[PDB]
């Protein structure tokens, strides 16, 4: 068996959702911001936000909404986790003591169901009579909000329309009514139903179905003054309400897909719209009052306000202030002005909240020769792309290097006092027949530049037609100084060439230190690329020189230096090249039994291979023979995101289902076969998507640091900006910390009353397993924050083992010291 | 796909046993003894008639590729029966076969099994499997005797007399190389034909085509009387050579 | 020749790796030195010699040589380890079973979740599967181990069943005692849970019905660790075993012993409303509690869902791609 320890060094920073309301008091204006597994509660002021409370939940927050049922003084909070844990929460404050009340809770997962493509949707009735949930295709789940439903029991109504895009409850209806856009073979259509809690079924809805834009994406429930709904698409915005129908199709929105909406004026007169290029719009509902005294919708107008960060959620707060919640970049507070500035913008940034964004790749480098190690991460996407330099000093110090283009891979080349970074920028087919970039960025603002002139694929004769306006990716190798972080050089790769891998190393007997990039020719026609290049560069005297190129028949997904040789993964093959005295790459040996060799890692003459469906396969290079040998394979099938080698026997993996697992050699050499079974001894549900695993530590090492119980240090980066550390334990230390977890879970009150053991249980859609071999460091490190009575309650009847004293009782003060040492590992 | 398991009579002059100096009579006697050994052991163990025959068929085929001077018959027979049990899902433990073989064999005969009988037998399973080319499925005249008899309609007692007499002829042909010369379907017809002659029964009348004097041609296509007579001659020879007479 | 078996040595095939864990032994992959063909090999260990050659292997070596079907795995030949010359007693070498290698396995295609199954894919997959089963059932053989791992799919969309090791012959005119609980519990029929021991061919039908729904839900229908807990889940969906729906349930050994919490009603159509109508009818018939009322393989092939499927179009599923 294996024993390991997981700690969160930096919490998730990406904003996954945000709502406003009256949650902490019926009087204050609140802003609730949701980051993965984290809820932040703020109070809105005239200058900005006052933080008041932050809680963790044992689950990914999928639905977050505020509502106020008749009889309550203030808003209640509904949250549903991605594992279908539902709860209703209440804020309660007793002077200085702030706590969160679980008013109702339960798990709403159906034994039989098909998860929907557009994900979990949750909405609440304007009369707060019920909560609607769209969890599965063909089914609508209703939780009625009666006082007695403390377990959140619910029923399903059969839904004929199997593929639903979005749904909302409507305002101004005699009964609870849903308005939704759905897709069938005849296109996309909008439709309504009424929800009867008494009959537990749908009844005919208030207004008819109409054919709507093929890419209709979002549904807006317009408030009582207008009523009805607005449907947002790629080219058009439409208003629907019985007999009334409007459509505005302004050319400005066709340029970039709109992804978020919020209401500015409670009466529905004004809405905010955002798009994937960061533009912020105002949608205006022009009113016309008839002599009847009735108010109708005359027209719709769209006005461009300015640019924000690409935003997952928008929420207008008050006055001119808007909160911009960003998942791909830094979040913001911005002020909307009535008068435009001299550039034509009505939007002016107030504050910037750090978001490590998607961490595509990262490396650890000791820039200042301190013995510490700082983390340089490839963070953000598109305009928000950045390099982030992170050091410990009690908070983390983060520096931001704007790139304005998507960062892909990073590697440090000390000999050149610089980094190599792979980047991609979006250009659009223009009238010249070439392409034009939407904005300047790192690869265009380099001091010196070069473009690959390889003719290897130039024989072409394969047609790829271009239409004006289509997007294309331009990949470039950036040379960036380690002190100024200035782009010294940019190398632009061939047209339709994607860079997938990057290493910095010496090879063979060649004293020169090279940048080596593995690329793949990507054409929309190909399900999988069949052409690729390996390019060897030398950065010397401010210029990047192409040293050699090797054509491959596939995609160079990953590369790694192997004892003076170059180990590369091309499609279904893993290859080892030698670097000749003629400065060319030569095939030495191959391994072929992989579906897609996506990730690679080396220790000694051993190699770990990560496949799309075949999990992890342990290879070894056999020098006496000059070839590879299969050592062992994990027979449980998994979809890999990144792998790492912990030691000569233990191997770490990351699944696409937000799960972490550890494989080991079966350590029983009875039969050759037994060792060949890489047995998963560790299973853990991280709840975050790991892209990169990297050895190192950010803790300052003065050489005086007490040797911690934990041994080893693997840092990992995730999509939501969470950074974690995995380390190993002895059997004794595991058992102590494991037994303590079970004791802490009985003591610590969970938000929503979510069982911790369920939260960390391995979870794929098909299978679910209890966690094993892993210690939730955050649960252990929360011992220091629980009140003294609870601390002593935890240590009752707690015995140590395998120590200086075989059985040794624990006191509250003994454990406080142990955990405090464990907080120094990160 | 499937191997050919049938030879011509002329070919039996050239079995390994023949070419190592064994004369035709001795190999013939050696085959009867082994087949009857397989028959007697399994009957003592209570084995189904198909299981006995399958062992016997393996046995006969085996000594088409090997010599009786290098492979003692009784070990082979036991091995054939042992495997036949597992193939026909009437399994028996090897130790029980050895026990029964010892009861029926005198001391000289059981000397073939050597010091460790179980081990000498187990070593032969490997060769047997390779020799039979892993062709485990075997069809036997018994199933055809019954499939064809079911289609005869007439005096219930005369047909049952025909079946039992033919059934006995099948059991007796397992001591001969007919299993190696003709498919089981022909054997079933030949024994019906033989019993018909001996009981003075005209089988065509029982068939659906009573005026079709070659009654068998509706069961087995392309069989000349030449073949059925050759089979009958070979069957009655065993009776004339021995002291036993036709069952009637 | 092609008919000569047991003589060719394993030297001719070079071992690449170990593809997976099987029913009774781990499976490997190789290429012939003479032919580039990739194959699949299972090691038969005769070293125990408690009773010679394994009887279960003898079962697989008998049935497969008889079964010929596009949707049934073919055993190409049997090979051996190096044998000592003139030393038959000393020889301890083992035999291997040569099989056609398949590009993908349903267990790894579904577990990863990358694959996407449209209705038309499920149709082509089910039609081939049931046609193979109908072939084997028409030949009066019972598989008894229908599982995702034994289901294999080529990239082209051709499917074949694989490990026939646990399979045994079924006698219709006369019942015989068997080995009771056989199929993986997730896909085991209620009759085996209650110990019918003399199981009918419908045990395989129930399994394939569990597979059918699994394709639509992208999740196994019945997941448990305890036979009673499984019976609870089966009862919650297909209805609890009761004399009205299963007249002969009272004759089953554990009918009184093993009981669900409640007498649940059948909600199969309700819970599976999303499944298309043509398929839902197939599931209701395949997942019928009474083995006597449960549909046959032929009846599944003469269903609206599968009758009009043309095997010329094999609809390969969305096997993984590069942006994927
Ligand atoms: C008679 N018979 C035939 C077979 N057989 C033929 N091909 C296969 C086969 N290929 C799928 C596959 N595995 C891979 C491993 C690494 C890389 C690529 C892979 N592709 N998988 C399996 N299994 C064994 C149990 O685990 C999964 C299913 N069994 C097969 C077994 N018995």
């Amino acid at each position: 068996m294996s024993y390991n320890y997981v700690v969160t060094a930096q919490k998730p920073t990406a904003v996954n959702g945000c709502v406003t309301g009256h949650f902490t008091s019926a009087e204050d204006l609140n802003l609730l911001i949701a980051k993965n597994t984290r809820l932040e509660i703020y109070v809105v002021t005239a200058e900005g936000l006052r933080p008041v409370k932050e809680v963790g939940m044992y689950g990914k927050i999928a639905v977050m909404e505020l509502f106020r049922p008749k009889g309550e003084s203030k808003d209640l909070l509904f949250i549903l986790t991605a594992k279908y844990n539902a709860c209703i929460l209440e804020y309660k404050q007793s002077g200085e003591s702030i706590d969160i009340i679980t008013r109702a809770h339960g798990n709403v997962q159906d034994r039989i169901g098909r998860p929907s493509e557009t994900g979990i949707i949750g909405i609440i009735d304007p009369e707060c009579r019920m909560i609607g949930l769209r969890l599965y295709d063909g089914l609508f789940k209703v939780i009625p909000l009666d006082r007695d439903n403390k377990e959140l029991k619910a029923f399903n109504i059969r839904l004929e329309e199997l593929h639903v895009i979005d749904v909302k409850f409507l305002y101004g209806c005699q009964a609870p009514t849903i308005c939704f856009v759905y897709q069938d073979p005849q296109g996309r259509h909008v439709k309504t139903y009424e929800v009867s809690l008494r009959e537990k079924e749908f009844n005919k809805g208030p207004w008819k179905q109409e054919n709507v834009e093929a890419e209709a994406s979002m549904v807006i429930a317009v408030p009582e003054p207008f009523g009805g709904a607005i449907i947002i698409g790629q080219e058009s915005i439409t208003y629907h309400n019985g007999d009334k129908y409007l459509a505005i199709a302004p050319p400005i929105i066709k340029q970039s897909t709109i992804v978020c909406h919020n209401r500015v004026d409670p009466n529905g007169s004004r809405y905010l719209l955002g798009d994937m290029e960061g533009r912020l719009f105002m949608l205006l509902l022009e009113k016309e009052e008839q002599m009847d005294g009735t108010v109708t919708l005359k027209d719709l107008r769209v006005e461009l306000l300015g640019e924000t960060s690409i935003a997952e959620c928008l929420t207008y707060l008050d006055n001119g202030v808007v909160f911009v919640g960003s998942r791909l970049g830094d979040s913001q507070l911005v002020k909307l002005n009535v008068d435009s500035n001299e550039q034509g913008s009505y939007v002016v940034a107030m504050e910037t909240f750090t978001n490590l964004g998607p961490i595509v790749d990262m490396c650890v480098v000791d820039l200042e020769r301190q013995g510490q190690g700082q983390l340089v991460t490839c963070s953000g996407a598109f305009k928000e792309g950045s390099l982030r330099i992170i050091r410990n000093g009690q908070k983390l110090h983060i520096r931001t290097v704007p790139l304005y283009e998507s960062p892909r891979k990073i590697c440090y080349q000390e000999v050149s006092q610089c980094f190599g970074v792979l980047s991609s920028r979006i250009e659009v087919q223009d009238t010249s027949g070439g392409t034009t970039a939407l904005r300047p960025s790192a690869s265009t603002q380099a001091l010196s530049s070069s473009v690959s002139s390889s003719k290897l694929f130039s024989s072409s004769t394969a047609p790829h037609e271009t239409s004006f306006g289509e997007e294309v990716e331009v990949h470039n190798l950036l040379i960036i100084d380690q002190h100024t972080f200035e782009v010294l050089h940019a190398h632009q790769f061939l047209q339709n060439e994607y860079a997938l891998s990057l290493v910095s190393c010496k090879l063979g007997k060649d004293p020169n230190t090279y940048f080596i990039v593995g690329t793949a020719m990507v054409y929309p026609e190909e399900a999988e690329p069949k052409q690729g290049r390996i390019v060897v560069f030398q950065y010397s005297d401010g210029k990047l020189q192409t040293v050699a190129e090797k054509e491959v028949k596939g995609a160079v997904y990953s590369m790694v230096e192997f004892n003076g040789k170059l180990l590369a993964s091309i499609n279904s093959t893993v290859r080892l090249y030698e670097w000749t005295t003629e400065k060319e790459l030569r095939t030495e040996c191959n391994h072929y039994n992989n579906i897609m060799a996506l990730y690679l890692k080396t220790k000694g003459d051993f190699i770990l291979v990560g496949d799309l469906m075949r999990s992890v396969l342990l290879l070894a290079y056999k020098p006496m023979e000059g070839n590879f040998e299969e050592i062992a394979r994990d027979f449980n099938p998994n979809w890999m995101s990144a792998v790492e080698i912990l030691d000569d026997d233990n191997f770490l993996g990351a699944e696409n289902a937000f799960n972490l697992f550890v494989c080991q050699k079966d350590s029983a050499a009875t039969t050759d076969e037994e060792r060949q079974h890489l047995q998963e001894v560790g299973l853990f549900h991280l709840g975050e998507f790991v892209n990169v695993f990297c050895h190192g530590s950010l803790v300052m090492q003065n050489l005086g640091e007490t040797s911690t119980p934990t041994q080893g240090s693997v840092l990992f980066g995730t999509v939501n900006g969470m950074i974690g550390l995995v380390t190993s334990l002895s059997e004794s230390w595991y058992n102590l910390l494991l037994d303590m977890q079970n004791r802490l879970n009985k003591v610590i009150k969970s938000v929503g009353k979510i069982e911790h053991s369920f939260w960390r249980s391995f979870h794929t859609e098909r299978k679910t397993e209890p966690a094993t071999g892993f210690i939730d460091g955050d649960l252990i490190e929360s011992f220091l924050d629980i009140s003294r009575p609870k601390m002593q309650e935890v240590v009752a009847n707690l015995q140590y083992d395998d120590g200086s004293g075989m059985k040794r009782e624990a006191t509250a003060d003994d454990l406080i010291k142990v955990v405090e040492e464990l907080t120094r590992i990160h | 796909t499937k191997p050919c398991w049938y030879w011509d009579k002329k070919d039996l002059a050239h079995t390994p046993s023949q070419l190592e100096g064994l004369d035709p009579a001795t190999e013939a006697r050696y085959r009867r003894e082994g087949a009857r050994f397989i028959f007697d052991v399994g009957t003592r163990l209570g084995l189904h008639y198909d299981t006995l025959a399958t062992g016997i068929i393996y046995f006969h085929r085996f000594y088409m590729f090997h010599s009786f001077k290098q492979f003692p018959r009784y070990v082979t027979g036991a091995c054939c029966l042992f495997l036949a049990g597992k193939v026909e899902e009437t399994p028996k433990k090897c130790k029980d076969i050895i026990k029964t073989a010892r009861s029926l064999l005198n001391d000289v005969q059981f000397g073939q099994f050597g010091d460790d009988p179980k081990e000498e037998v187990m070593v032969l399973e490997r060769i047997l499997l390779q020799t039979i080319k892993f062709d485990l499925q075997v069809e036997h005249p018994y199933q055809f005797l019954l499939k064809y008899a079911k289609q005869l309609k007439g005096d219930k007692n005369k047909i049952q007399k025909l079946v039992q007499m033919a059934w006995t002829f099948v059991n007796d042909s397992l001591c001969t190389t007919l299993s190696l010369q003709w498919e089981p379907e022909i054997i079933a017809v030949a024994v019906m034909y033989l019993a018909g002659r001996l009981c003075k029964f005209e089988i065509q009348e029982w068939t659906s085509k009573p005026m079709y004097r070659r009654w068998w041609e509706q069961f087995v296509q392309d069989v000349p009387v030449d073949v059925l007579e050759d089979i009958c001659h070979q069957i009655l020879d065993l009776y004339s050579q021995g002291k036993q007479q036709m069952p009637h | 020749t092609e008919s000569d078996w047991g003589k060719r040595c394993v030297d001719k095939f070079d071992i690449i790796g170990i593809i997976g864990e099987g029913t009774y032994g781990q499976v490997y992959k190789a290429k012939d030195k003479d032919t580039g063909e990739l194959v699949a090999l299972k090691k038969v260990r005769l070293d125990n010699e408690k009773e010679g050659f394994p009887i279960t292997a003898i079962r697989e070596i008998k049935i497969l040589r008889q079964l010929i079907h596009r949707s049934v795995v073919n055993m190409k030949e049997i090979v051996t380890d190096k044998q000592d010359a003139l030393d038959f007693k000393k020889d301890k070498g083992a035999f291997y079973l040569v099989f056609e290698y398949m590009d993908h396995d349903l267990m790894g295609l579904l577990e990863s979740g990358l694959v996407h199954f449209s209705e038309d894919h499920i149709k082509s997959f089910m039609k081939q599967l049931m046609e193979g089963l109908e072939y084997c059932h028409k030949k009066n053989f019972l598989h008894r181990d229908i599982k995702c791992s034994n289901i294999l799919l080529n990239n082209s969309g051709q499917i074949k069943l694989a490990d026939f090791g646990l399979a045994r012959l079924y006698n219709s005119e006369e019942s015989r005692p068997y080995t009771n609980k056989v199929i993986t519990l997730w896909y085991r029929p209620p009759e085996l849970l209650l110990g019918e021991e003399r199981y009918t061919p419908a045990i395989d039908v129930w399994s394939c019905g569990c597979i059918l729904g699994e394709l639509f839900t992208k999740k196994p229908i019945f997941q448990a660790n305890l036979e009673l807990a499984q019976l609870e889940l089966i009862s919650r969906l297909c209805g609890s075993p009761c004399p009205a729906v299963w007249p002969d349930v009272i004759r089953l050994p554990y009918f009184n012993t093993m009981k669900p919490k409640k007498q649940y009603r059948r909600r199969l159509r309700e819970e599976f409303s999303f499944i298309p109508s043509a398929a839902l009818d197939l599931l209701d018939h395949m997942l019928t509690l009474d083995p006597s009322k449960r549909c046959t393989a032929e009846q599944t092939l003469q269903s609206d869902f599968l009758k009009d499927v043309e095997l010329s179009k094999m609809a390969p599923p969305d096997l993984p791609h590069w942006q994927d």
